[PDB]
């Protein structure tokens, strides 16, 4: 139950890095935010889900 | 120390203080990129 | 020596009151500029 | 040294002061 | 201000008020003084507080009298927390003994005319003898400054330069008493104590005292003046 | 319509027609200062000796008690008082008020209020003259230095006796004891301050030499060049292009100030920020942050101590430390 | 962003370009708040990753874990630490909140609306709309009062806070009967800032601390409602300047005052900053040294009331200027120090001789010795002791670090208040860019200066 | 007690006020300055 | 005056004592050519500290 | 050491993130 | 040295705070032309202020 | 005898300061 928490946390770190690199890129791109809606929303949703998953798995590990 | 589940993430924990200094230096980098207009 | 403290308190309060109410006395209207 | 220094100080505070006063009044009386 | 309401008063209500520098003054009982039970006693928390400081200075018509002064120091003149033991006989002949406690206070007074007279107000090693009305004796007076004290030019008794080193030619002859020899010989004072307002129910004694002691002798540069201390005293039996 | 007494008083106070502008900052600046000067002259002339260390060993400090001008100093407050407030009314007699160093606290408090309101008055006259207001911002650096050496260091060390004595030899004593305590020479903030005053002298000489060297010839050699400058003129008096070209081929072309506004801003900003840094260094030393400690840093392979110049500075600090306040320490650790 | 020609502000004054841009102002503010919470979380994680349990926290160079431990998280009696998981939870929560705030600030900064006035009238504002500025100030006052009441609820019903004045050496105490009396609460405010009074630094009990927090929370909530439902009066409108730079200058002066005041708390106060977490203060360490040498020479068979020093003033115990029995030596200047290990030894007349002789405690002696060893004297290389000391001890007090950094920031922000207040007055006046060259005010009045 | 003192050190005196006359002269001076300022209004 | 009257202390005399301390605690490790193996007991030192 | 290697990789990845986003925005259109 | 540092700081502050408008821009550093024969800081105003 | 010389020199210095401040040459502005 600890290894799955470590895997979820490493995935959260990777998703956070992808967000902090691409979100300013998506925003400051010339007409890029209009079409990057789905990928940015998916990244943020996966980030929130991974935060919640690490939080709920901390009680079990 | 950190909890045993979060022990391997200590090296990525140690870098986290310097991020605001990197942020103000990033503002300087961006101003260099806009040719200081 | 209480009289000295009373006198000093009166003088300090007088000068501080002139300062405060002089700056309340519409200080931005003493502007040498326009506006 | 208690009074020779007094005499030296007196001469130092007068002689160039007097000289400066000569030059200043020589200029001030001329318009 | 008795000892009852003083002990029942906390620190934060005494701080900055000067109550910590005044002796406990009894209000109950009588001034019979003879009424107290004769026998063996070992008094505790001996208290002492001056009310006037006077110096022997005048050579004129006053014929070496004691003159009023100004207290250059703050309220650092009282003495508290002293022990000892005093013996009382039936006829009234009593003896007094002071051994340890805060039995000293460095005090500097200002003579009229801008003169500084420091003195160590001590009652230590007091050997009292007499009756209840007035018992007097002698007490040991320390110097004022220790042997490791340094003057403006180094020097001093225990540690020091033993001379004036800033000039390498005049370190002898006239200034023997300043640098060649440091004097730390203790003096002796005379103290007279009067007992009044004795409360035998709680064993608390009070009254006035009269002490004459020398001032600071320093290293012997100037002869010590005589300091007369008048004030109140307080003690508790057993 | 300006007939009422308060309106007339306000117009007189805010009047720019006075010989010296008073203002609402001046209504505090003037009486507090004149109090400080009055008591400072009187104390420097005939101040009785002051027991600075609290050990009943008084220090004369005043001329009538045997001091010259270099050695004369208003002695700091008694160590028994510490950071307590000691006005005349808190003393029973003027004799003990003078014995315990009360004039030092009165001068320090009035001087701090006076310099603060002088800075405020500088802003006020800049406002009433239609000027840009940052002259007071420039003057905030000596005010910071004075506050650090008169109030902030006594606050940090817990006693007004620990402030800078109001004099010259007292100032040197403050600096020497301060070096013993904190090793101020080995501090980056003091190093920037020293670099700032040295560069301020350098830049003052640079700017003055460049402008006086490049004055336009409007007189002869038998009359002073100052007579060539007429006050209130709009024509420039020196060749900015020639001065900039001289500086550029002297030091560096692309690293020179071709704009006088930027040049004068640099002249304004360099010593001011460096004095800010050194005043903050003194204030950080007040909370015992101290300078660089390199005592026994260089060690050989066998572990023997290899002394350095910092170790010689340590020897100087020891020599000052074992001698400062030679009778006021009953214990080894100097934590006070 | 914009450029120099379109705004008149250079790159080194680029934030001035967003003076009038409400959306970019909000983006910069939210990104900055994300930065602040990021430092809080990152420093919490770094400190708990570098935390050693068998050492006190003041020896390990921590400043945030003492802040959390003062509230009573993971600590037991005597100041010892029982768990670091609350600190870890606080750090992780701050990091996640920082991520959220940083995303919001970046979004408003980059692709947020430039001006909120024409599309979001609730969040739109102009600097001269004094009613709207008072509404924003009222909302922030409600937020601040709610935070103060949240601290009050934490100290009342949510585990209490750490009391260093508890018997035995301090413990996590539940606050009961907070002192809500206006006289004693505001006597701190109208107090002198000198020795013996200390203004509000000399608050010595959590009862007064929580009572003042209740008072400030209620006052902030009522003041927020007042600002939301009122407007500035004509006297305030005449006295004040109503520019954004003016409001910034007012805030700058305020936060400079808070910085100096918090520096003074960190250096002197040992109630809101417990010594078990922050180390001894200057006065505390000096008095601990004097008291430790007192009990050492008392154990060595030497009289402590007698046996004066070389100056004849008293080597161990002597008299304060008021008259209380205080520790001898230079520590006389710290005679007003009050700590948990001297108060049981202090009677009505100061330090009682019989109490110092017989009512001694081994825990008091151990704490005094540890505080004597760990005085707030160190170099900026983190070398313990005075400047002469050998490079052998790695310790500088967190109180010293906080005091130095906060006085520095307070002084810079006072100078920033000076700069911004002057520029605000000059900008409202009209001569912030120079002299009009045709309307010089000096030539309009007579000579002789 | 050899001499008379005010003994105002410490104790947390409001504005350092030990006697009610001190607070009353504070109030009186501030009030009369405020009264002069209030009477001399509606100017400029 | 200070030599003939030991109650006369000034900041100048404090500076003189401090400079004596500098010379004494400096010479041994500052001038190796002098070979000053100065003992502890002759080095000037104040009360405790 | 493994801890030192992970610290250096994390530090390099973070310190390169700023230059990465600025270079990517400079070469990918503009608006910076 | 202290007087020279004071002179440098006070001269820079006085010049930069007694400047003429020459503006249509909030940055005064771009309000300067090297090739001109006019003063950019008011010596009269500076003299009156000091 | 030295103290009177010192006090005289300083009061002369303050006199020169007061003189230079209050009785200076007015700027001509011509
Ligand atoms: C009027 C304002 C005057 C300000 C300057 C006067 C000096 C004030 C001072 O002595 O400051 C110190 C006081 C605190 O005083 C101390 O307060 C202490 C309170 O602790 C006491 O209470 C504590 C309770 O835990 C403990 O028990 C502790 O042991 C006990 O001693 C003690 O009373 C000390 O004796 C006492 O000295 O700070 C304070 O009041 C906080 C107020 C902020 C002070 C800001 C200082 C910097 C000021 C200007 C800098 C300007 C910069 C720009 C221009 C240049
Ligand atoms: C929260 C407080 C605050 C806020 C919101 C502002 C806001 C603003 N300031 Mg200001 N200022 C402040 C405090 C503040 N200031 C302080 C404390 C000072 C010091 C006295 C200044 C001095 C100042 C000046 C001189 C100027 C401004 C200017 C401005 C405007 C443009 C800023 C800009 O883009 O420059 C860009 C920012 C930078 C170039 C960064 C500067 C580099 C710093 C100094 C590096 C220091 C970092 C270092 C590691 C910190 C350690 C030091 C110490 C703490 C140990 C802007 C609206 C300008 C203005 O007036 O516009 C109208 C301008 O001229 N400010
Ligand atoms: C506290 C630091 C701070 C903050 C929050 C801001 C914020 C802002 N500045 Mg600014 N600036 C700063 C410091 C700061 N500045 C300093 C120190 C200087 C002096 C060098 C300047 C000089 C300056 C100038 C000259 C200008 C601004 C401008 C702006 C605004 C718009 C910038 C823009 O959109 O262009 C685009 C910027 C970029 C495309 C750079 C991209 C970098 C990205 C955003 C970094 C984000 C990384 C982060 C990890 C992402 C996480 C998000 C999420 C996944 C959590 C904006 C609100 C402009 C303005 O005033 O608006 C009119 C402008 O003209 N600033
Ligand atoms: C930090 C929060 C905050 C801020 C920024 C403001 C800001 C403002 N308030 Mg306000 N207020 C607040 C909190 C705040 N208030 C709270 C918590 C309350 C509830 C008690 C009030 C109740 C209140 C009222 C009733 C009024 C204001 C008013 C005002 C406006 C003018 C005030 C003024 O002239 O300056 C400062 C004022 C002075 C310098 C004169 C007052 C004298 C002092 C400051 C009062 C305290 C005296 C006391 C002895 C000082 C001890 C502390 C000191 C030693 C440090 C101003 C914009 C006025 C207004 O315009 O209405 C909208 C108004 O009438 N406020
Ligand atoms: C500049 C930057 C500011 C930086 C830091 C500011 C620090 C602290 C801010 C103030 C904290 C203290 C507030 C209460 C002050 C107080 O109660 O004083 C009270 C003290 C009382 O002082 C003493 O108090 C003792 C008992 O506590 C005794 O009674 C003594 O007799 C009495 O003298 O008075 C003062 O010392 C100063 C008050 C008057 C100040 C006059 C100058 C005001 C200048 C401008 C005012 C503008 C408006
Ligand atoms: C715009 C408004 C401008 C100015 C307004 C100023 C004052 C407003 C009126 C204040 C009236 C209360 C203060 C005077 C008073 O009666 O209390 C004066 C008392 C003085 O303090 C008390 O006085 C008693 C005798 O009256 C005792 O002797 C003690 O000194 C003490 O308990 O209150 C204070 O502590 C002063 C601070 C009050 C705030
Ligand atoms: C050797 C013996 C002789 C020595 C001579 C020493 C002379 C010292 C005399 C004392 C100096 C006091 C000056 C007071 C002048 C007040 C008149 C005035 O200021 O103009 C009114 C003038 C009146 O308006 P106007 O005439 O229309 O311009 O403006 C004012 O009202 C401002 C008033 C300022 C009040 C502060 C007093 C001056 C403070 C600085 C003095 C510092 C004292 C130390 C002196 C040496 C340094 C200068
Ligand atoms: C130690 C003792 C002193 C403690 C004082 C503490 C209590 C007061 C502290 C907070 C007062 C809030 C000030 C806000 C108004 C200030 C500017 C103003 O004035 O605003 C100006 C405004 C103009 O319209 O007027 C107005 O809004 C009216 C506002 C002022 C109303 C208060 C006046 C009180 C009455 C006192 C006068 C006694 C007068 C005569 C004394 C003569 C003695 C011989
Ligand atoms: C009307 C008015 C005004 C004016 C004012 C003036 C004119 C000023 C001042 C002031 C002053 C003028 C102050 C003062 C003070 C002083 C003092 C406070 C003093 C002192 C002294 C002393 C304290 C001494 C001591 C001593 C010593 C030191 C030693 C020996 C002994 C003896 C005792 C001598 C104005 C315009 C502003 C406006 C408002 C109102
Ligand atoms: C929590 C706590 C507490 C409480 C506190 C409090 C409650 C506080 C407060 C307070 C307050 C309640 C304050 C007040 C204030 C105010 C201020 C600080 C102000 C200001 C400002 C100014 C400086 C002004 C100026 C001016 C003038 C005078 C003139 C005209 C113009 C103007 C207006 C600008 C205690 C300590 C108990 C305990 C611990 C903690
Ligand atoms: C706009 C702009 C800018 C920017 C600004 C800013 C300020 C930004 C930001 C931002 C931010 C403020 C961010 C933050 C963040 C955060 C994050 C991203 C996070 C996270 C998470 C995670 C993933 C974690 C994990 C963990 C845990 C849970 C615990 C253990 C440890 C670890 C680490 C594993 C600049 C200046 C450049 C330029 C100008 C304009
Ligand atoms: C991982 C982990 C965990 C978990 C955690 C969780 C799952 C949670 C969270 C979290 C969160 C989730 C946080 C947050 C953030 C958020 C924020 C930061 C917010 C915000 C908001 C705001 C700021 C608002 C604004 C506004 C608006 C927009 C409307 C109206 C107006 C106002 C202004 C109010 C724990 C620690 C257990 C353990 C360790 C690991
Ligand atoms: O008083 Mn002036 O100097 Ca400040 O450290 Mn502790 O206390 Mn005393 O010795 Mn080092
Ligand atoms: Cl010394
Ligand atoms: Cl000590
Ligand atoms: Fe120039």
């Amino acid at each position: 139950m600890t290894s799955i928490l470590q895997i979820a946390l490493l995935g959260l770190v990777l998703v956070s890095f992808a967000l902090v690199v691409g979100v300013p890129v998506v925003f400051a791109s010339p007409n890029g935010w209009t079409e990057n809606k789905g990928v940015v929303f998916s990244g943020l949703s996966v980030w929130f889900l991974l935060v919640f998953a690490v939080g709920v798995f901390n009680s079990f590990a | 120390k950190l909890p045993e589940a979060y022990a391997p993430f200590s090296p990525i924990v140690d870098v986290l203080p310097i991020i605001p200094v990197l942020f103000i230096l990033l503002a300087f980098v961006w101003q260099a990129s806009v040719s200081f207009r | 020596m209480l009289t000295l403290k009373i006198f000093v308190y009166t003088v300090v309060t007088f000068f501080v009151g002139l300062f405060i109410f002089g700056f309340l006395s519409n200080d931005p209207s003493r502007n040498p500029g326009k506006g | 040294v208690n009074i020779l220094g007094l005499t030296a100080t007196a001469l130092f505070i007068i002689i160039p002061t007097s000289f400066l006063l000569i030059l200043y009044v020589k200029t001030a009386a001329s318009e | 201000l008795t000892y009852d309401e003083l002990q029942g008063l906390t620190y934060l209500q005494v701080k900055g008020t000067g109550i910590a520098n005044t002796c406990p003054v009894v209000e109950q009982g009588t001034s019979n003084v003879r009424e107290l039970k004769p026998g063996d006693y070992k008094l505790e928390k001996f208290c002492m507080e001056p009310t006037s400081f006077t110096v022997k200075e005048v050579v004129d018509k006053g014929r070496e009298e004691f003159v009023k002064t100004k207290l250059l120091t703050r309220l650092t003149i009282s003495q508290f927390g002293m022990n000892g033991s005093m013996k009382i006989n039936n006829d009234g002949s009593v003896e007094f003994r002071e051994d340890e406690g805060l039995d000293y206070a460095a005090t500097t007074v200002k003579l009229p005319g801008g003169e500084y007279v420091p003195f160590l107000f001590t009652i230590k090693e007091f050997d009292g003898k007499g009756t209840l009305d007035s018992f007097s004796g002698d007490f040991l007076v320390p110097s004022y400054r220790g042997s490791t004290f340094l003057d403006p030019k180094g020097r001093g008794g225990a540690t020091g330069y033993d001379n004036a080193i800033a000039l390498p030619a005049k370190a002898d002859a006239d200034e023997i008493q300043r640098l060649n020899n440091k004097s730390y010989t203790p003096g002796k004072g005379s103290a007279v104590f009067s007992v009044a307002k004795v409360d035998t129910e709680t064993g608390e004694i009070a009254g006035v005292f009269e002490s004459i002691q020398p001032s600071d002798t320093e290293m012997g540069a100037h002869p010590a003046k005589d300091i007369k201390i008048t004030g109140l005293w307080y003690g508790q039996l057993t | 319509e300006n007939t009422s007494l308060w309106a007339r008083f306000c117009e007189w106070i805010t009047s720019t027609e006075n010989r010296l502008y008073i203002g609402w900052f001046g209504v505090i600046m003037i009486p507090t200062l004149l109090t400080a000067i009055s008591v400072y002259i009187i104390a420097f002339i005939a101040a009785p000796p002051v027991d600075i260390d609290g050990i009943r060993e008084p220090v004369s400090g005043s001329l009538l008690y045997g001091n010259n001008i270099i050695t004369g100093a208003v002695v700091p407050t008694s160590n028994a008082i510490g950071l307590h407030f000691y006005p005349i009314w808190e003393a029973a007699s003027l004799d003990e008020w003078l014995y315990n160093g009360g004039p030092y606290q009165l001068v320090v408090c009035h001087f701090f209020l006076g310099v603060c309101c002088y800075m405020g008055r500088e802003w006020e006259l800049s406002y009433r003259l239609g000027m840009r207001p940052w002259i007071a911002v420039a003057y905030s650096a000596p005010v910071a230095a004075a506050t650090a050496v008169f109030i902030i260091y006594p606050i940090g060390q817990g006693s007004f006796s620990d402030g800078m004595p109001l004099g010259i030899s007292g100032t040197f004593n403050f600096m020497i004891v301060f070096q013993a305590e904190h090793n101020i020479l080995m501090h980056p903030f003091h190093m920037f301050g020293v670099a700032g005053v040295f560069g301020g002298s350098l830049f003052s000489a640079m700017h003055g030499s460049l402008v006086t060297s490049s004055l336009i010839r409007e007189t002869t050699e038998n009359e002073s060049a100052n007579a060539g400058y007429k006050f209130g003129q709009e024509e420039e008096t020196y060749n900015i292009v020639a001065a900039h070209g001289y500086f550029g081929r002297l030091i560096f072309q692309y690293a020179s100030f071709n704009n006088s506004r930027s040049l004068h801003f640099f002249l304004a900003v360099w010593p001011v920020v460096c004095i800010w840094l050194t005043a903050l260094g003194i204030s950080t030393m007040a909370f015992n942050l101290n300078g660089f400690n390199f005592n026994q840093s260089v060690v050989d392979s066998n572990g023997r101590v290899l002394n350095t110049w910092a170790d010689i500075i340590n020897r100087a600090n020891l020599g000052m430390e074992v001698m400062h306040e030679r009778n006021a320490h009953n214990f080894p650790l100097d934590l006070a | 962003g914009r450029d120099q020609e379109t705004t008149g502000f250079a790159w080194w004054a680029g934030n001035a370009r967003l003076i009038n841009l409400s959306g970019k102002l909000l983006g910069a503010h939210v990104a900055h708040a994300g930065l602040i919470v990021f430092w809080a979380g990152a420093m919490n994680l770094f400190e708990v990753s570098h935390f050693v349990p068998e050492k006190p926290m003041y020896e390990q160079g921590l400043i945030l874990l003492p802040h959390i431990a003062t509230l009573g998280y993971g600590v037991g009696p005597g100041g010892e630490v029982l768990d670091t998981f609350p600190y870890f939870v606080s750090g992780v929560l701050h990091l996640i909140s920082s991520a959220v705030l940083g995303f919001g600030g970046v979004y408003h900064s980059l692709i947020g609306p430039e001006t909120l006035e024409e599309s979001y009238p609730f969040f739109g504002y102009v600097w001269k709309d004094k009613n709207k500025m008072t509404n924003i100030l009222g909302y922030h006052l409600i937020i601040l009062g709610c935070g103060a009441w949240l601290l009050v609820l934490k100290a009342l019903y949510f585990g209490g806070v750490y009391d260093t004045w508890a018997p035995g050496g301090g413990d996590v105490r539940i606050i009961s009967n907070p002192t809500t009396n206006a006289a004693i609460i505001f006597g701190y405010i109208v107090k002198s800032p000198f020795g013996g009074d200390g203004w509000i630094v000399s608050v010595d009990n959590l009862e007064d601390i929580i009572g003042g927090h209740i008072w400030i929370g209620t006052l902030c909530i009522l003041g927020g409602i007042w600002h939301i439902y009122t407007t500035p009066w004509p006297w305030a409108r005449r006295a004040f300047v109503w520019s954004g730079e003016a409001y910034l200058s007012y805030s700058l002066a305020a936060v400079s005052l808070m910085g100096f005041t918090a520096c003074c708390f960190a250096w002197f106060n040992n109630t809101a900053y417990p010594s078990e977490f922050y180390g001894p203060t200057g006065p505390e360490a000096s008095q601990a040294q004097a008291f430790t040498f007192l009990v050492r020479d008392q154990r060595l068979g030497a009289n402590v009331a007698s046996a004066q020093g070389p100056t004849g003033l008293g080597k161990y115990l002597m008299r304060s200027p008021t008259g209380e029995i205080i520790f001898g030596g230079e520590t006389m200047r710290f005679w007003d120090f009050r700590g948990p290990w001297v108060e049981p030894l202090r009677g009505p007349s100061g330090l009682d001789l019989v109490k110092l002789k017989n009512d001694i405690q081994p825990w008091q002696e151990r704490r005094a010795a540890e505080y004597m060893t760990h005085a707030p004297l160190g170099s900026l290389n983190s070398v313990g002791g005075v400047a002469t000391e050998i490079n052998a001890v790695n310790f500088v007090s967190p109180r010293s670090w906080l005091a130095t950094s906060h006085f520095c920031l307070g002084f810079f922000f006072f100078v920033g208040h000076l700069w911004h207040a002057g520029r605000a007055r000059a900008a409202a006046a009209g001569f912030e860019k120079g002299i009009d060259r045709v309307d010089e005010p000096v030539l309009s009045m007579r000579p002789l200066d | 007690l050899v001499d008379d003192r005010m003994n105002g050190d410490g104790t947390g005196l409001p504005f350092g006020v030990n006697d009610g006359i001190l607070g009353w002269v504070i109030a009186g001076t501030l009030g009369t300055i405020w009264a002069i300022y209030f009477v001399s209004q509606k100017d400029l | 005056r200070a030599a003939e009257d030991p109650e006369f202390e000034t900041f100048y005399t404090k500076n003189i004592l401090l400079n004596e301390g500098i010379r004494a605690w400096m010479a041994a490790q500052d001038q190796p050519h002098e070979k000053l193996t100065l003992p502890e007991e002759v080095l000037p030192r104040g009360n405790a500290l | 050491s493994l801890t030192l290697i992970l610290q250096l990789v994390a530090l390099f990845a973070v310190v390169a993130a700023g230059p990465l986003v600025v270079v990517l925005l400079s070469v990918r259109g503009g608006n910076l | 040295v202290l007087g020279a540092a004071l002179l440098c700081a006070i001269h820079g502050a006085t010049v930069e705070n007694t400047l003429f408008e020459d503006g249509d821009g909030a940055n005064t550093f771009r309000a300067f032309n090297p090739t001109q024969a006019e003063e950019t800081y008011s010596m009269v105003t500076a003299n009156r202020f000091w | 005898m030295e103290a009177l010389v010192y006090t005289f020199l300083l009061i002369g210095t303050l006199g020169i300061i007061f003189f230079s401040i209050f009785f200076r040459e007015p700027p001509r502005i011509a």
